[PDB]
């Protein structure tokens, strides 16, 4: 069990997909598909839809929060977001899209493919082995 | 972050999904910068207005918020709009219209301090455009952070901001001294100087010595550039800034700007006239005497421009140029004054290929878009123009 | 007053009868207030525009001076014009033309700090009308004497004023401390307080404790009112004015303004609605938020006015309220935004016999001229009106 | 003989007959620019002319445009031959300059009464009393 902060509540379980690079939503993620578009992200072609996203911090344009909202309408949104440090772009996106977010977690202890449960109301991540 | 018993009810949801989710945003930025409480704001400025930058995901959000009843509780204006073919404009008018339904002054200028909205010294506000923020903090003494698109709107809805950063006295103290040893006399000089200081400085609050600007527009540009090659949200000029007396309260380092520093920037923006098919002045949006200058210059030239000149301006300024006769002198020589639009934020990529300008901000963004650019003063751009 | 060798050429007519006489006036003033030298001004505002004021005598000098070859050497704007029958108006436009022929920006407003000419903190200027001078000095921290009509014109032609009075750091220091115990929160309350403080003070520079105005416009009013009843060209509001920390530099007496003081002025301008055939809002010239206030007020009234409503405002503000649909709303109900004009300076004694207003300045002048007056906030005025 | 010393505001010399007022004269609407007849609600002097007389008064008051009334006065020849103010403010000195009306201030106006013949050397700020 890894402990973090309650950014946005809710509970979710899914497949962990990890980025070790600052991820920028305006440009680097497609609102229609959920596929990463960033030229040099780890997951150049992987889609976020219905997964558990892990990445150190968001970056890029303040507008990126709106992309995350389009992902949630277009139903290609992640089930939950695990950031190293919660910032304005990603948190606002989860707040307006009702996506559960928990930051301050050791994101290095999460590798791609892990089955994982996030209780975002209390801000805790549990790895299922 | 402390919340008054009224504020927790807005978060509890008493006043609608709109104010709740807006308050939810705010209490998340406060919990990021450690604001003590929420402080009220006297005005706002919402970023994310161009269809180029907010796209369809933009009109997505704004559609659903207009639906759930979001209105702004404090007087607020808009970032500039874009310019494009009639598809782009329809979507652009949709964006403007959606903001209008939220009770926003659809002024769409980066210079609301001309006519539209002029903050008083010491007023806490929630502004978002970088060039406009640099003006409010440095040249007017008003206090605002460099807000984002969604946060400027979220603050505009509730009427408050997290109390952090540039709202607090101690974060308005200078962090570095800038000994401007170079010759800095003209608009382009303050353009090319701001490009430098902005690029070499971090998140600093620079203090300028040896800087006597003749026109306040020079400091409008000096701030716009630093906010484009860096993140300078507030600077002090000795003897010219309203907060400059109490600025330096501890031992500061002094970087100096030599002429070689400014020359290097000039020569990275020296493209031939044969690579230019547009002149842009008014970035940030021209003041009235800026428009006056350009008109009196086309006077002496006496022949029209064979590549088109654009002056991007607030509608306030554009209106005076109309009524004072400056526009008629401009449109007669192929110029045009574009109210409340912005060019570095319009999908102009297919239309033009080279921008001559006097703005350091425009030069930097157009160069990094792939356009050829040629940076000089307005008097030179108009003399040598085709 | 020390004169440069060039200034002492101009004094000897080396540059024309127009510059000579301009310089001749400026040295007579320096010799009266013991100014050390002539300081350059960055802009200027010229008084003596309405034909009711300067009259045929005014046109005579203005005419001979333009024929002598007078031209302004710095960016200068104008004071508001008059309104009257077309026989009058034809004469007025002759005044405005002469000023134009001198190179003046014909913007005819007392709020040029909205779009037209926004001075920077510490700029030395030559402004001429009381409400503007108080605003630029107090709320902007720029420096200018309460120049007269001719003194500002000469200062605008040479490009310099005598360096006396409010141009000097020691003269901007506070004279009295004003403790406002009375309830002062509405626009009209700052009108009525400015009335009282100007009438009871002398040539003081007050220092306001316990004053926290919501809208900057309240201080725009506050200064204007004090400039009518008294002779206040500069004040300080603790926390709101940019110069307030350095204002006090010795022991000062504290005068106090109680609710009894203010009621006695609110109640002096309460003539019946049946003696009121006109409403003036926009003294000083309304801001855009002031107009937007009046617009949304009539939308909730539903029905038009049976007496005319007049919103005097700068050209810049009008053209905003036009493009934003505010003047379209204001005109559907019986209202009109009158640009770049002023009523207290217009020969309207035979047109209307009673003004209702939210301005304390107009309430003061119109009462003395012999009109019925009625002083209240716009929200109350628009509701109660016929 | 009894020379009264004052300050130079506008040069020139002028002799002639006096009119004196111990009240702040206002020049905007206080003097009819056609006649030079003093028309002010409050005044020592109402309905008396100024043309070709030495105008002794304590200070100018009223509106700053009054200088133009003086400029019109002079070009109508209904202006005073000279002006002995006690204290030079910006209304009357400005009007003297644009009108080329010889002016002197700083004189003790109590030693002047209405009717006394006088010459004013304004180049030197002097006031001889011809008898
Ligand atoms: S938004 Fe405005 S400040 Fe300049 S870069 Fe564009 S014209
Ligand atoms: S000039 Fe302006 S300040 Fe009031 S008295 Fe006239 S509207």
């Amino acid at each position: 069990k890894l402990k973090g902060r309650k950014i946005v509540g809710g509970k979710a379980e899914g497949e962990v997909i990890v980025s070790r690079k600052p991820l920028s939503f305006l440009g680097g993620v497609d609102p229609e598909t959920g596929i990463v578009t960033d030229a040099e992200s780890d997951i150049r072609g992987q889609s976020i839809a219905g997964k558990i996203l892990v990445f150190p911090r968001g970056k890029g344009s303040t507008v990126g929060s709106y992309v995350i909202y389009a992902l949630k309408k277009n139903n290609k949104a992640p089930k939950a977001i695990i950031v190293g440090e919660a910032e304005t772009i990603v948190a606002t996106g989860a707040i307006i899209s009702d996506i559960p977010m928990v930051d301050g977690v050791d994101v290095s202890k999460l590798k791609t493919g892990m089955k994982v449960r996030v209780d975002a109301d209390s801000g805790e991540v549990e790895i299922l082995e | 972050m402390y919340l008054t018993k009224e504020e927790e009810l807005i978060l509890a949801g008493e006043y609608g999904y709109a104010l709740q989710k807006a308050m939810e945003i705010l209490v998340a930025l406060g919990d990021i910068y450690g604001a003590d409480r929420l402080i009220p704001i006297k005005s706002a400025q919402v970023a994310g207005v161009s269809y180029k930058n907010i796209g369809d995901a933009g009109i997505e959000f704004l559609r659903d918020f207009v639906e759930a009843g979001a209105k702004v509780s404090v007087y607020t204006t808009l970032n500039p709009a874009g310019i494009g073919d009639d598809e782009f404009m329809e979507k652009q008018m949709e964006v403007l219209e959606l903001y209008r339904k939220m009770g926003i002054e659809v002024t769409s200028t980066c210079t609301p301090y001309y006519g539209a909205n002029l903050p008083k010294f010491g007023d806490h506000i929630a502004w978002s455009e970088s060039s406009a923020v640099s003006f409010a903090n440095s040249i007017l003494g008003a206090r605002t952070n460099r807000e984002g698109g969604p946060s400027s709107l979220a603050a505009a809805i509730v009427g408050k901001t997290p109390n952090y950063g540039l709202h607090l006295d101690e974060n308005r103290k200078a962090t570095v001294i800038v000994d401007v040893k170079a010759k800095v006399k003209t608009f382009a000089d303050y353009s090319v100087l701001g490009y430098h200081v902005g690029k070499t400085l971090g998140n600093d609050v620079p203090y300028f010595k040896n800087l006597k600007p003749e026109k306040t527009e020079f400091l409008k540009e000096l701030g716009a550039a630093m906010g484009a090659t860096g993140s300078i949200a507030l600077y002090h000029v000795e003897g010219e800034t309203p907060e400059y007396r109490e600025a330096i309260t501890d031992k500061l380092e002094t970087i100096t700007v030599e002429d070689s520093d400014l020359k290097a920037v000039r020569e990275s923006f020296q493209d031939d006239w044969s690579d230019i098919d547009m002149i842009l002045i008014g970035c940030p949006h021209a003041s009235l005497p800026e428009v006056k200058e350009i008109a009196e210059l086309l006077r002496m030239r006496g022949k029209p421009l064979k590549i088109p000149l654009f002056i991007t301006a607030s509608r306030a300024v554009k209106a005076l140029a109309d009524a004072l006769g400056y526009t008629e002198i401009i449109e007669r020589y192929n110029g045009k004054i574009i109210p409340d639009s912005c060019f570095v934020v319009s999908p102009i990529k297919g239309w033009y290929r080279g921008i001559a300008t006097n703005s350091g901000k425009s030069a930097f963004y157009f160069r990094s878009f792939g356009f050829s650019v040629r940076l000089d003063d307005v008097e030179n751009l108009i003399k040598e123009a085709p």
